[PDB]
């Protein structure tokens, strides 16, 4: 019951992926060649939220692996867990995206999606009453843009009532490792919007930033970033696979963060973090969980939400803690901070409380919040892309697959509309 | 017992047979002197040296061939040579004056004294066999040897035998080359038994042969050895599945049904792939994929011709060796994706694949390599009439002053069967014109 | 006991030039609709539609073979229980009945691997062949008519004038026809090539082979040493009505076989509603083609299978509904 | 009681059959030899289906083997298993058959048809009570199509009341290896018309697909295609062989497969089928099982069950499984997938379960479809032969041998009658 299918898609969310799924099978004992090794009842009463039981109890995960370029597969056979991962799943082409939102939205990814939503219906059938989807891509790319939309378009013609949720990296005007990036963006955006339940935006830019002053990490790489992330991923499913005292699955969420649709991009963030060294000093308790949660410089998005105001937030909570200090301290956050909710919705935070918290810690958190200050993303990107194509810059690699402008026009105002939807939601009493 | 007889015609017809039974007593494993050594306490006719060798008892392997010239000269090479008890003595007939470039004395003068003694010979070889396939007969168009008494041996063949398949190696005149004057000549007159007496009729020139050892296998300057030992790859794998295992073989009368559309469509041009010398069998990708694709080029042809002229009507893909049939499927469909080869629309099961176990073998002193794989193609194509146009207009230019016929008339023929000839191939040339072209209402 | 069959023929090349509307869809396996336009009292076209149900029914995609699976074939097993079996080729002039019968239209020559006479004349001697019915030890023999200017004529033999007289047993005899012995079927397509060459025929334009005389194909079951007759198989070409447009060159000549080619058919036309109602005096003796087809509905071992010929276009509707309506009055019949 | 003749035609079959003695050897134990070596005493208490026992517990196959050519003959003779037939049985002529069907049906083929049929029936007149026989030939050459029907013709003549199926070979216009394939597979399908009770259409690339795709098997041989054939022939007439608790013969196949007459030709199909190494991935279970039955790319024939209806299918299982879940799953199909077939034909599926396994795994099954779509096979055929013929290509090769122009135009016309029988009992309600 409540399945999860995971469909990662091109490099970034393939390399976040895989780290997922090396946080994922520690919570549940999972050895690296597929076996059982752990030691509590609990990692097994609901371990088929992730992972389907092979035959001689190995546990392979209910994971589909997206990429238009052979290379990342190669990596991700090769690493760690490659042989936690069913071969049958791992579904790629020859031709590489280009960095091209044309490429593998139209020409050579339209090609290969028939031979994916095949193989994604294989694990939806088997599912004895499937919850929802969640994709790992990146707005930026050709693979985890173009081929990302393209598979979600497709699932909500087939499944139009399953929680389809993104945890999708949003690129920054101060880390920019692309040319191209904001036409490859606005037009993805334009698909996230009317075909998606919840959008967990994450920037690189906020997860340095993390690294350097929260963590204290002297050489960032990927693995510290998708190590990130990958904390995120795991908090946000919680409550469906381990018992609580409040329980939120991912339509509970959505049903209280979401006021109006297509206001569903949402500001992850965790809580505790602590440098090395630095957590002898720190004493673990609910008022120090709550004020990471709501720094600024602990959210994974590059924004600041003293911009703006949060419609809701969600708080979930993984550890032996009480009940009065959760709905104590979820309180006296929006009364010191009244001017940085929205009004017209009274108590805008939801609480969830966990019983299991990691295997390294106690009391942990995740910070989920909906905040009128994302349009600061969405212009930040509309300011680029309307800078490039009012030159037509870089246009004759996207028309010559197959596109025309008419299809940017109308990606470039869907955006510059959704910003005049938090901005309305926002102010104006 | 798939026994074949092979008749060896005239000068050129004689010395391919140097080369072609050179190489079967490789092959089988067979010493000059007819010996096989005493290593081989096995199956003979497991290896099947049956097809080419009648076993004469305690240990004697004696050829199923004639040697026939009408010059003295050519088979006394092969008394002494080296070959001098491997042929039965009474299967190497010469006569006494050559029939001397000149059609009339072959057939009629000289060749009629000795045609009662060839075909005597043959039906004491026709006598041994038990299950026989079929006639090998080399010949050289532009001979008189060649033509004349191949004309006259495949009347006499067609009356005695008739349901046999006869299949001839011929040599036809090559466009700009040519070694004799009246070439022409004694051309247009062997088309008539070439046409109605055989059933699978195969040509080379020797200009075509001559830029494949310049270009494919880098010698300098050939000469018939040289030459030869190409023409015996093309009829040791032809031949081969006969006497080898392996999956898809092809008897002789399969070709025939694969290969021939109509009674008077049945003159294909062979190829051979991998013509490659060992210096360059280095550095090599020689498999199934590269040779398949080396058949149908238009520059490593056995015929100075273009197939991008003419439209394709079949193909006969025949491999040896190191050959698994899924790689030959996936090589056919990279031919038939290609424009530059036009099949005709009313083939569309394009051609026939046949495999052979047994892969080829290096002749010591040979110029070829030693590959894993080997294919001949057996193809017809509408494009060898361009072959035949460029003939006719040298015959057209000496028979239309009279020139040699004075030579031909004076040895036993009219005046009158030059204008039959001519006619003759001429309706051939009229019948590509009408079968490459496809069809409406 | 009469199967009756259809047949669409399709639209030739010279009344595409003609532009010319087809109105006949055969869109299931027994049916058929004829389109016919209709305009009121008002010049307000409208559309009839005349559906029509056969025993089995012929597109216009349908092969020579097709039309013999589901005519001929099945009274092949008929002739070699004792009975005796024919089939017409009934309808318009122009309308595919000696395609169908005779062979196919190549130009010039006739392609006699086709038609209802080779594919059955073959399918005696396979049937023949069978261990069940080799025992019996038959002789086929094939003879052959023409029926022209109210005469029959004969066609093995070149122009043999016959007589048309009556055995005592009430017996249509045709004397003295020739009945040669049919030794396989490489001898009875020599029979048919020979035939077809000989059939007298007008030469045009449009219908270059149209047929002038009502052809009549016997193949004779006899046992050996015997001169009984214990079956037979009498194909039927008809020569078709002509009566639309037929104005083009005719001469003296070419209305004195055209008005009797009209009046052997009205003969016919009479039999099958005498035959319709009861106890009427069967008019068999009019036309002596009536009194060759006699055997065909009266008798007691006789299954029949007429084959309707239509022609496809706008300008033969008029046609089209009066061939459709005998077939179908052809259709309801229980003689005994 | 229920015996099986075997008469295996041409180089195809041979080969085919050769691997066929293979598999139903290693069923029931029996020795290269031909003595017994098995462990289980369900081996034998119905090994006289296919063998015969002789002097001293030795047991012959009951095979006829053909051949127009002593080079297949020697093949086997010198294989595996050439001391398992009994030397009589090996009929062969020495002209070869030419890839010819007038060579074979009536030239050089109706000379030997009297010294097979006088061995047919040493072996069906020492049987209890006969059940049926099985050919297993090709369409495409000379002696599986043209000895092949020409013995089948005169089988019905003398057992005119025996269960006679056919495994045959078909041509597909992807895979060709013959020239005149479409004159020797017409002439032929024309026989297995009027002659025929079962017809196991198969092809070769239908076969080479499945070893690509889904056995990612990297040289495939005609070892490995003939490995496939020859599981699904001892799948067929498994409860014939041993106890289940469902039973299925071959006649009661053929009742519940052929609603009319003349429909008699099928789409054989074998699950599982895995990949080396992806064997611990997936778990063997019945709803397992089915998705491999019904998924297009695990047909032996080269079509798709999409561009028609399914008439009737019949699935046989083989291990000790539950009977509601094969009721179950048998039931999930034809509601899920009610646009694919006929809907005035209830409960197009039979089920027929078995108890015994093959011995080196658990659950396998069969599937076996009597599909509208199978008029895609013979209008590839009927339009090469109609693009040949109506130029007389290739004919005198035919037309010499005794053979007319009749003979051809009344089996090209019974090949397109088919064609509208499938495609009337697709169609119309
Ligand atoms: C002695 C001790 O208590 O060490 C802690 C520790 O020092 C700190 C600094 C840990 C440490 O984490 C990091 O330094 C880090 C590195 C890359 C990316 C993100 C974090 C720790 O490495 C991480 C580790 O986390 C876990 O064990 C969680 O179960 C965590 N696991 C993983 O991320 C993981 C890592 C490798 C392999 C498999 C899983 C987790 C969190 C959420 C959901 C699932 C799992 C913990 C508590 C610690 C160390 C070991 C130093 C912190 O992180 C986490 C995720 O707990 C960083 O800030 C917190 C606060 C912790 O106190
Ligand atoms: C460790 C293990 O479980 O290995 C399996 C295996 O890995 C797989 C992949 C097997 C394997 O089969 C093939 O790879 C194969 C090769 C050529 C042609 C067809 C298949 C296997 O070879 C085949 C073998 O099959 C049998 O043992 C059956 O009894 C089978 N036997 C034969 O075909 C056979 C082969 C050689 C000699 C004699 C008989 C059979 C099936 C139906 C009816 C009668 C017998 C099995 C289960 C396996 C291996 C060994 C790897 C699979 O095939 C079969 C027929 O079971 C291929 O997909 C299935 C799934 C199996 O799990
Ligand atoms: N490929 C090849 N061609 C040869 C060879 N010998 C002769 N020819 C060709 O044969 C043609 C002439 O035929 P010949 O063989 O010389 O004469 P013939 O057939 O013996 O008849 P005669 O003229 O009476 O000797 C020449 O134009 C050569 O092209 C040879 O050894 N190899
Ligand atoms: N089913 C058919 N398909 C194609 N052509 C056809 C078909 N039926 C008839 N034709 C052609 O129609 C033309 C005339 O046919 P024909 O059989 O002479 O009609 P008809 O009624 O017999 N004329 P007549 O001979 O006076 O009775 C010929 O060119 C035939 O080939
Ligand atoms: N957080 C994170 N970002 C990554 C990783 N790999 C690539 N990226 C970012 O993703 C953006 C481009 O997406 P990319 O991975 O190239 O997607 P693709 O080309 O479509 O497969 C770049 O700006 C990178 O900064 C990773 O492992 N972690
Ligand atoms: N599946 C399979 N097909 C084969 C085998 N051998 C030949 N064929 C196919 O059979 C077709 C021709 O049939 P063939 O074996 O030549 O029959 P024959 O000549 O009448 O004996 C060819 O297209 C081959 O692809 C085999 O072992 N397995
Ligand atoms: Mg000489
Ligand atoms: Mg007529």
């Amino acid at each position: 019951m409540r399945e999860i299918v995971h469909i990662q898609a091109g490099q970034c969310g393939n390399q976040i992926g895989a780290k997922f799924w090396e946080v994922i099978s520690d919570e549940h004992g999972i050895d690296p060649t597929g076996s059982y090794h752990g030691d509590s009842d609990l990692q097994l009463e609901r371990i088929n939220v992730y992972y389907n039981e092979a035959t001689g109890n190995k546990y392979v995960p209910r994971a589909i692996l997206v990429d238009l370029e052979p290379g990342t597969m190669d990596s991700v056979r090769s690493g760690p867990f490659g042989q936690i991962f069913r071969p049958d799943n791992f579904v790629f082409g020859q031709s590489g995206a280009g960095n091209n939102w044309a490429k593998g939205h139209y020409t050579e990814g339209a090609e290969l999606v028939d031979s994916v939503l095949d193989v994604v219906r294989k694990e939806s059938e088997s599912c004895d009453c499937l919850q929802g989807f969640q994709l790992t891509h990146s707005l930026g790319g050709g693979t985890g843009s173009g081929m990302g939309t393209l598979l979600i378009s497709k699932i909500r013609e087939e499944y139009p009532d399953r929680i389809m949720n993104t945890f999708s990296v949003m690129p920054s005007p101060k880390v920019s490792d692309t040319v191209v990036e904001p036409y490859n963006a606005t037009l993805s955006v334009h698909q996230l919007v009317e075909n998606t339940d919840e959008t967990y935006c994450i920037d690189n830019e906020a997860l340095y930033d993390i690294c350097f002053r929260t963590l204290k990490l002297t050489t960032p790489t990927y693995g510290d970033l998708n190590h990130l992330v990958s904390a995120t991923m795991s908090g946000v499913t919680t409550c469906l696979r381990f018992p609580g005292q409040l329980n939120a699955d991912l339509r509970k969420l959505a049903v209280n963060m979401v006021p109006f649709p297509r206001l569903h991009f949402f500001m992850p963030g965790f809580a505790p973090l602590t440098s090395r060294g630095s957590q002898q000093y720190r004493a673990l308790t609910v008022p120090e969980l709550t004020q990471q949660m709501f720094d600024s410089k602990n959210m994974m998005a590059a924004c600041d939400p003293r911009h703006g105001r949060y419609l809701t937030v969600a708080a979930i909570f993984r550890g032996r803690m009480s009940m009065k200090e959760v709905d104590e301290q979820m309180l006296n956050v929006q009364n010191k901070n009244s001017s940085y909710f929205v009004e017209w919705i009274p108590n805008n935070v939801k609480t969830a409380v966990c019983d299991i918290p990691p295997r390294g810690l106690k009391m942990s958190a995740t910070f989920i919040g909906n905040s009128t200050a994302i349009q600061e993303l969405f212009k930040r990107i509309s300011e680029q892309f309307t800078a490039m194509f009012r030159r037509k810059a870089f246009l004759h690699w996207y028309t010559g697959e197959g596109m025309d402008e008419m299809e940017f026009t109308e990606a470039e105002s869907n955006m510059n509309d959704l910003v005049s939807e938090y901005q309305q939601y926002q102010d104006a009493t | 017992m798939r026994e074949c007889i092979s008749i060896h015609v005239g000068q050129a017809g004689v010395q391919i047979g140097n080369a072609c039974w050179e190489l079967y007593c490789l092959e089988h494993g067979i010493q000059p002197d007819g010996q096989m050594p005493s290593d081989k306490t096995i199956g003979g006719g497991d290896d099947s040296f049956n097809t080419f060798f009648s076993e004469t008892g305690a240990g004697k392997h004696v050829p199923r061939a004639v040697f026939v010239d009408l010059e003295p000269t050519v088979i006394d090479e092969v008394r002494t040579g080296t070959y001098r008890q491997l042929f039965h003595p009474e299967q190497l007939i010469t006569g006494k004056e050559d029939a001397a470039n000149n059609y009339a004395r072959g057939h009629y003068t000289i060749g009629k004294e000795i045609i009662d003694l060839v075909l005597d010979r043959i039906r004491k070889l026709a006598d041994q066999c038990t299950g026989l396939q079929g006639f090998l007969v080399f010949h050289s168009f532009g001979g008189g040897t060649g033509s004349g008494f191949t004309s006259l041996l495949m009347e006499r063949l067609s009356v005695d035998y008739g349901k046999k398949s006869k299949l001839e190696f011929s040599i036809y005149p090559a466009p700009q080359v040519s070694t004799a004057v009246v070439e022409p000549y004694n051309s247009i007159l062997t088309t008539h038994t070439t046409l109605e007496h055989s059933d699978c009729a195969f040509m080379v020139d020797n200009e075509a042969i001559y830029d494949i050892c310049r270009r494919n296998l880098d010698i300098e300057r050939p000469t018939y050895t040289n030459l030869n030992r190409l023409i015996s790859q093309i009829v040791s794998s032809i031949t081969a599945s006969l006497r080898f295992d392996g999956a898809l073989n092809v008897d002789l009368t399969e070709f025939q049904t694969n290969l021939v559309p109509y009674p008077r469509i049945h003159f294909p041009l062979a190829t051979y792939a991998p013509v490659i010398s060992a210096e360059k069998a280095y550095h090599e990708q020689l498999s199934v994929a590269e040779i398949t694709n080396a058949c149908f080029e238009p520059a490593n042809q056995m015929v100075k011709c273009d197939p991008r002229h003419g439209k394709y009507m079949a193909c006969c893909l025949l491999y040896r060796g190191d050959v698994v049939p899924k790689d030959v499927n996936a090589a056919i469909a990279t031919i038939k994706t290609k424009r530059s080869i036009q099949f005709v629309d009313w083939c569309p099961t394009g051609f026939k694949v046949g495999i052979n176990y047994q892969p080829p073998t290096v002749v010591p002193g040979g110029d070829l390599a030693k590959v894993q794989r080997a294919v001949c193609m057996l193809s017809n194509t509408t494009a060898i009439a361009e072959a035949w146009a460029r003939l006719d207009h040298k015959f057209d230019l000496m028979y239309a002053k009279r020139a040699f016929v004075h030579w031909y008339v004076g040895e036993g023929m009219e005046e009158g069967e030059f204008s039959e000839a001519r006619e003759d191939m001429a309706a051939l040339e009229k019948d590509y014109e009408e079968v490459g072209v496809d069809s409406v209402e | 006991s009469i199967t009756v069959c259809v047949r669409k023929r399709p639209i030739s090349r010279k009344e595409v030039n003609r532009k010319e509307i087809d109105v006949i869809s055969v869109p299931r396996k027994d049916m058929l609709i004829v389109h016919e336009p209709r305009s009121k009292v008002d010049l307000t076209k409208f559309l009839e539609n005349h559906k029509f149900r056969f025993d089995y029914a012929f597109n216009d995609t349908c092969d020579n073979a097709m039309v013999y699976k589901y005519t001929a074939k099945p009274l092949v097993k008929t002739i070699f229980e004792g009975g005796m079996a024919t089939c017409f080729a009934y309808g318009q002039t122009g309308s595919g009945k000696t395609h169908t019968m005779g062979g196919e239209f190549n130009g010039k020559v006739q392609d006699c691997k086709n038609g209802i006479y080779a594919m059955a004349a073959k399918d005696v001697f396979v049937t023949l062949n069978m261990p069940r019915y080799r025992a019996m030890n038959l002789v086929v023999s094939a003879s052959f008519f023409e029926i022209y200017s109210g005469k029959v004529f004969d066609l093995l033999s070149d122009k043999q004038k016959l007589r048309v007289l009556e055995d005592g047993k009430q017996q249509v005899q045709v004397v003295g026809l020739t009945e040669k012995v049919v030794d396989g079927v490489e001898e009875v397509l020599k029979l048919i090539q020979h035939g077809n060459a000989a059939r007298t025929s007008g030469q045009t334009s449009a219908n270059s082979n149209s047929s002038r005389s009502h052809a009549v194909f016997q193949i004779v079951l006899r046992p050996q040493g015997s001169t009984k007759i214990h079956g037979k198989f009498s194909f039927i070409d008809l020569a078709g009505n002509e009566r639309g447009v037929d104005t083009s060159s005719a001469d003296r000549q070419t209305r004195m076989e055209g008005a009797e080619i009209n009046k052997s058919l009205l003969a016919l036309k009479e039999c099958i509603r005498a035959l319709g109602k009861q106890s009427a005096h069967l008019p068999f003796r009019v036309s002596k083609l009536t009194q060759v087809l006699r055997d065909s509905f009266i008798g007691e071992k006789s299954k029949t299978c007429m084959i309707a010929m239509i022609s496809p276009g706008l300008s033969s509707c008029e046609h089209t509904l009066n061939t459709l309506r005998y077939a179908d009055r052809v259709k309801e019949l229980v003689v005994k």
